[PDB]
């Protein structure tokens, strides 16, 4: 509930502008940002088959797009990014995922740790 | 004719309506900038063919009215410099043309109306500053009308869709009833 | 009346004129021919601390290099910067 | 139609042919956006095969969605990214066409059989932009991707 | 005759260089 | 509809009227691309008649299959070539209209009857581009081509 609301609103605002996502090279930054957040959140809603996700794993990916950490990442790379990112956090940051579960939200401590992991992980992946 | 065919057309003209509206809005901002820049350009202006327009269409009778050099990619494709119109013209643009070397351009009147040494570069610049102000207004105009035409077509097509939708259901039922009776 | 403009700015709609030739106008102009100039500016906007850096950089390309009319473009840039 | 509609659920693989495609001279007239298979799964065909197949379908669906917009507003309105997907998609559509041995009386071309390895490689390279410089028609009605290159050379003179 | 007008050049290139030198300062 | 659809094959000549055409003000509201005759044959009406008829129909069909783009973007987006065909087709469309002796209350004009040779000649001249300079409205609700000339002279 702490992330689904924001995502719902940003995708709704994106759907109003999405038709000319490829027909707006000179439109202003405000609507450029709506489009940029737009097909990033859309990529984060893509999912493979036969591996349903625990709620804390879901919100950790949804938070990363919502709080803006993937806005500079090439659209086409997001699905392959998440696969790598999720494998990495499950294996190495189970303590982090537990904190989002035991405490039932993403705290400031969790937010700071997720920022460090996502941003540094993003730079390695886009190479 | 058939629901699947209308479905595709409807999705198509709905996208066009939106794009045409956004294109009107970009051109409105581009014209706003151009009209401001035209003020000091005219006072500066006061003191072989070859043809001035732009690379971009969807602006009505801008290219056709003005149509061996020609500034604008539309000039040579209909009848040479590319990459004009998208960024507002500068005196540097006029210099480039003059260095590579009547004058035929669209003179700005209003949002709806337009008409067809160192001073050589001044004349090319004058024509450029007038042309883009006219072109941006004309594109804004044409796209406003296109978006309106798209709107009226969406309504017309949606009505055809729904009459066909109802007729298909009614026809199927009449065949079923006739077979049963 | 006296009209004084660059392609982008209007300043006026005795006049000391440099002959155009890069220099000061007293009622800085780059070039041109009502006084018409490709770049006309203050005087408040010019630096001037960086024009010395521009002059030295232009005098560095002069001792190149070499091939005529390159070169002639470098010298023009030196004349504009000296003024 | 109830007859074909009821048949789909009885199948493991579906090849859907389209008059809209046949009308263009694209044979076999297979709709690449309406043909499915149970084994089109990365765990069965491998990730390479699956990725290229989904890549081909994506580019074709992107083009299909653009066709109608560009038919009215024009190619010049497309971004460089969009017109690259257009040209590649049209080459991909053509490279899906193929002369059949049993269709020699219809095509005027010798029939061709393309190994799966060569099929994957060929579409991979088109997707990757390796043949952006080649004409559209080089890709029409050939077997392996080497024939498209040879056809492009022949089309020059 | 001016030096720039020997091998080349136009007064248009003269003014283009002078105008840019003002901007860069 | 089964009624009119079954009637066609019982006829040697068909004049098909169109509501869309009537609403544009063209009377008689004949669809020039859906009206046929068995004697529309060069061996019957002569090659001149036949050629002008088919020439008129070609330009009208060429105008028709541009309706999609025109309805959205208008005539100003078309090539010069297509603009020429649109301008002539629109003049031909208008020259196909005619005041009827019987419809004088509705048109406001005296009825006109045009000799066949004059009909052939008028449309022949339009197709040839002889009146490309004349305004479209000059060709509306007249008899012979001379009336379209006289009408244009009063306008400008």
């Amino acid at each position: 509930k702490q992330v689904a609301g924001t995502m719902k609103l940003e995708l709704a605002q994106y759907r109003e502008v999405a038709a000319f996502a490829q027909f707006g090279s000179d439109l202003d930054a405000a609507t450029q940002q709506l489009l940029s957040r737009g097909v990033r959140l859309t990529e984060l809603l893509k999912q493979g088959q036969y591996s349903p996700m625990a709620i804390e794993e879901q919100v950790a990916v949804i938070y990363a797009g919502v709080r803006g950490y993937l806005d500079k990442l090439e659209p086409s790379k997001i699905t392959k990014f998440e696969n790598a990112f999720l494998s990495h956090v499950i294996s190495q940051h189970q303590a982090l995922l537990g904190k989002i579960r035991t405490d039932g939200k993403i705290s400031e401590e969790s937010d700071a740790k997720l920022k460090e992991i996502v941003t540094n992980f993003l730079a390695g992946f886009e190479a | 004719a058939t629901l699947k065919d209308i479905t595709r057309r409807l999705k198509s003209i709905k996208n066009i309506q939106k794009i045409t509206k956004s294109m009107k809005m970009v051109a409105a901002a581009k014209y706003a900038r151009a009209e401001r820049e035209l003020k000091p350009a005219r006072v500066y202006g006061v003191g072989l063919i070859i043809g001035v327009s732009s690379d971009r269409g969807l602006c009505g009778a801008i290219h056709s009215s003005v149509a061996i050099i020609g500034v604008g990619d539309k000039i040579r494709s209909i009848l040479t410099f590319k990459e004009v119109g998208r960024r507002p013209p500068t005196f540097g643009d006029a210099s480039v043309i003059a260095l590579e070397l009547s004058i035929i351009f669209n003179r700005f009147r209003s949002v709806i109306s337009y008409k067809t040494e160192y001073s050589l570069a001044n004349i090319i610049y004058y024509s450029l500053k007038e042309s883009t102000t006219s072109e941006q207004s004309a594109r804004m105009t044409a796209m406003d009308n296109a978006s309106k035409n798209a709107s009226e077509m969406i309504d017309k097509l949606t009505l055809t869709f729904n009459r066909t939708r109802q007729a298909v259901i009614t026809k199927e039922l009449i065949e079923i009833i006739s077979g049963a009776a | 009346s006296f009209t004084f403009a660059s392609p982008t700015q209007v300043f006026f709609n005795q006049v000391d004129v440099p002959t155009l030739r890069p220099g000061l106008v007293v009622v800085f102009v780059s070039s041109g021919s009502q006084l018409l100039a490709e770049e006309a500016v203050t005087l408040d906007m010019l630096d001037l601390g960086a024009a010395k850096a521009n002059l030295e950089k232009a005098q560095s390309e002069l001792l190149g290099a070499a091939d005529e009319a390159t070169r002639a473009e470098i010298q023009i840039r030196i004349e504009a910067n000296e003024a | 139609d109830p007859a074909p509609a009821t048949t789909f659920a009885h199948l493991d693989a579906t090849t859907v042919l389209s008059r809209a495609i046949a009308e263009l001279g694209i044979y076999p007239a297979v709709d690449p956006l309406d043909s499915t298979s149970r084994i089109m799964d990365p765990n069965i065909v491998g990730s390479e095969h699956y990725d290229v197949a989904r890549g081909v379908q994506k580019i074709l669906q992107d083009y299909k969605s653009l066709q109608d917009i560009i038919a009215i507003l024009g190619m010049d309105e497309l971004s460089e990214e969009d017109k690259l997907t257009v040209s590649r998609a049209r080459k991909i559509q053509r490279f899906l066409s193929q002369p059949f041995q049993v269709a020699e009386v219809f095509t005027g071309h010798l029939g061709k059989l393309v190994p799966l390895k060569e099929t994957i490689k060929g579409f991979q390279q088109i997707l990757a932009g390796e043949y952006d410089h080649l004409p559209e028609q080089a890709f029409y009605m050939v077997g392996p991707i080497e024939e498209a290159v040879a056809k492009a050379d022949k089309l020059a003179e | 005759v001016a030096y720039w007008r020997q091998a080349g050049l136009s007064y248009i290139r003269y003014s283009q260089i002078c105008a840019k030198a003002v901007r860069d300062a």
